[PDB]
């Protein structure tokens, strides 16, 4: 039912173009971007394609996921999704190679192993994650996206070769390339990192291993990450009571979510 | 007189001039008024301003004297310069604690109030602690935790068991152990006896007004991970 | 179908229970709100409202309009929101009393008038705005929520009153003074209390400041004697923005203007001013 | 040496952020001044420039409230009463600084580069002077740093670069005299957009961090030129 009519999206300025497709800047009802494919003659396999992807996007609605705005076939083919104000994580440590800090540079992966375990929640397959499309709106928050051949060490052996537990062997590589900031190519041993967390060494590990059947669940991800969230100290000296607030208004601020009076 | 007094340092609060925003509160206390909360607050950001500003250039001129081991003349450069912040930095408190107990704290009456200025008498005993030297320093550590114990007391007698100050006081009370004491086995010990003594109420309501207390709260894990990392 | 099966969501502490809004804390896959029903037992009028409302906000999808996660049945009807970190704009105005410059003063008032059209493209009556509805995400992008008695077009289910105690006093139209047999929400009814908002966001005042009590104001709304007085403006408010807010909160009903007119005028002010009032000096090293 | 001790006594003064005790110690070198050179020079503009930074950030605030009336109320003459009481000290701690200026480091300066910035500085406790003078001492000091940037000019036109950033920050900071005093942007719109254009031209051999600093002041003329443009 979202189908827009034609005639609605001012298409702006090409991003990338290569085996995805084509980005343009668009901009309907604030900016957005567009994920085009800019032939016209439909090929079978697109007839196909198509139908099923915006199944996959019609129902993830969550935080870090990036929301899905709309889609439109009649002047061309595209979809419309949200505009991150940021770049990408293949741009925060390849290119740029920003240096960050130890009590968030894990705390983007809470928030990657987050947002990944609303999908499988609804059964669906991401197969194709790497960095280079994993976007930070504001530098805070960390949205997934671009998840387009995502149907609702099997992959280099070919022995469908997917399941729940096929992308957290690569899931494994995401979270290696925030410690030491190099790609490979067995990349434990070069694990030094600056607070050197013990459990991050164990569940680095215990995520890229060989044999296949013994991949741990999601949910015990996300539940031994925030464990590991608590142990690595966030002040760097002691508090006190601090200068008090004192303004009249001290309750919870309920009134976004119901009526005042 | 008086109202007009309190609009004072009112005005000077939003003027960041907090010194004669200090010397406007005690001014008006010379009546006996059991003064109420919308006075009583007033000093706490303005006496914690007047020394934080003194006391944080103090933790910067105590690093940059041993940040040296060079000449002896830039060295007593620097011993002769951090005497005058800590002249200075007596001289505050005793205006507070020679105000407070001389008729502040035998006039405050309600126990709901009594905890508060108690709070804020050994609070700046410890400020003092910090620096004070020698057979001083002894003297008012001491004093230090027998003008905690005697507020910690009526925090059992207190309304409520989520009520901010009996959290701040907590905060403070274990916020000396592990600095001023050195006793981080008796740190530990105040704090999950606060928090867990908070965490196993407010499952019935929070009606009161508590968005202030959750951040005390915060705080309390918040530098536990440090205390727990050693 | 985002029916949620119940187990799923771990409530957690309270944050308020008062005129039928009975919001709570959650877990679920990171920090979420929940709406619950205070009595176990839904009316008529309670099953009818979460059967629109959970309808009206699968409808919603734009980032500046509070995002929608699900709902369960089986306990208790909830409603599973967003969870926005931050402060309201009423709190950021009249509370805290935080000096706003006037280029982020203006966008605050473009996105929600950015975002506000799509629920007028997708073509809902936000019934019942307020001031303090609005609500900011780490107070640099906003986003709305409060869609408690949001509306579609509904030209083929009738409507009853079901209205007439709110606490929207200060903004409240006079085709709702009027009540009429046709429902007086409308898409021309919504930018006026889009306007007294626009009049309290820019002067920093509070609206319609002269009043006792309520005995006054809904005598003088539709009569013609009670005006939102714009003429206490800022210091600095530019000629198109204070212009705009003179047609906008219009007392003839039609002579409104539309709603994508509205974001069309507030984005011309693109080049207005780069820097502060005050114009810089030298720097200090 | 007399001289050293006196600047390590302030020069951890401002790493320690306590101005005053070292505004009132920084002076303290120009009593035997008998060469200022440029990296104690600078020392000294640090310190005054955040002492009355303070007090003028603050009187802006009280102002401000003043001017908001609420109608007018009977207690606002003590916003008024208060207002005299940054007044008083806002002119004691400037009148030393112009003052120690005249007597000891203008006639001793033998380079130009030290000539015009003494003069400026010379001229610039004027116009801090000038929005609190309010009356015919407003009509007075204006023309007293007139002058004295009049006279700032002629030894930074000629006998100093065109991309020098104290010739930078001159035309700069005069741009400002202009508009809250004089009330001429036109005359300002044509003072800054000059120099603008005259070092933008030729960025050819100039090293990088004297070309740094002074992209954080011609970016500064854009932003104040904006301001004049629009009205």
């Amino acid at each position: 039912d979202w189908e827009i009519p034609d005639g609605q999206i001012t298409v702006g300025q090409r991003i990338g173009s290569g085996s995805f497709g084509t980005v343009y800047k668009g901009k309907w009802h604030g900016d957005v971007a567009v994920k085009m494919l800019n032939v016209t003659a439909p090929t079978p396999q697109q007839l196909q394609a198509f139908k099923n992807e915006v199944g996959v996007l019609r129902k993830t609605r969550h935080v870090n996921i990036l929301l899905f705005m709309g889609y439109s076939t009649k002047p061309q083919l595209a979809i419309v999704t949200q505009w991150c104000e940021g770049s990408s994580l293949y741009h925060h440590l390849h290119i740029i190679e920003t240096k960050f800090e130890m009590i968030k540079l894990i705390d983007i992966a809470r928030q990657t192993a987050q947002g990944m375990d609303y999908l499988h929640a609804k059964s669906i397959i991401h197969r194709d994650l790497k960095s280079n499309n994993i976007f930070l709106h504001e530098d805070l928050t960390v949205k997934i996206g671009d998840f387009g051949l995502a149907t609702v060490p099997e992959v280099i052996r070919m022995q469908n070769p997917y399941s729940f537990q096929s992308d957290v062997y690569a899931f494994g590589i995401v979270l290696y390339e925030l410690m030491t900031g190099q790609l490979p190519y067995s990349p434990d041993l070069s694990k030094v990192r600056s607070n050197c967390p013990k459990a991050m060494k164990r569940l680095m590990a215990e995520c890229l291993k060989k044999k296949r059947d013994e991949r741990p669940l999601f949910p015990q991800i996300l539940a031994s990450i925030e464990l590991l969230a608590r142990s690595l100290p966030k002040i760097h000296r002691s508090a006190s009571e601090p200068s008090l607030n004192r303004a009249g208004f001290q309750t919870e601020d309920f009134s976004l979510y119901a009526c005042a009076s | 007189d008086k109202e007009e007094l309190v609009q004072r340092a009112k005005l000077a609060e939003q003027a960041e001039r907090y010194d004669d925003m200090a010397a406007a509160m005690k001014e008006v206390t010379e009546t006996g008024v059991e003064l109420s909360n919308e006075e009583r607050n007033l000093l706490s950001v303005a006496y914690k301003n007047v020394v934080g500003a003194r006391r944080s250039s103090w933790r910067v001129i105590s690093s940059i004297e041993q940040k040296t081991e060079g000449s002896e003349r830039k060295q007593q450069m620097a011993k002769e310069y951090r005497v005058k912040v800590e002249k200075e930095l007596r001289e505050i408190c005793y205006d507070v604690l020679g105000l407070l107990d001389k008729h502040l704290i035998p006039k405050a009456s309600n126990p709901e109030s009594k905890v508060f200025y108690l709070k804020m008498k050994g609070d700046y005993y410890r400020y003092l602690a910090e620096v004070a030297t020698g057979e001083t320093r002894n003297s008012v550590v001491e004093d230090s935790q027998k003008a905690y114990q005697d507020a910690f007391e009526i925090s059992k007698a207190k309304m409520q068991p989520t009520h901010p100050i009996r959290l701040g006081l907590a905060l403070n009370f274990s916020v000396f152990y592990y600095e001023i004491l050195n006793s981080p086995d008796k740190a530990c010990q105040l704090a999950k006896q606060a928090f867990d003594d908070a965490i196993a109420e407010l499952d019935t309501l929070n009606e009161d007004s508590y968005k202030d207390s959750t951040l005390i709260m915060q705080l309390l894990r918040d530098n536990l991970t440090l205390w727990t990392s050693d």
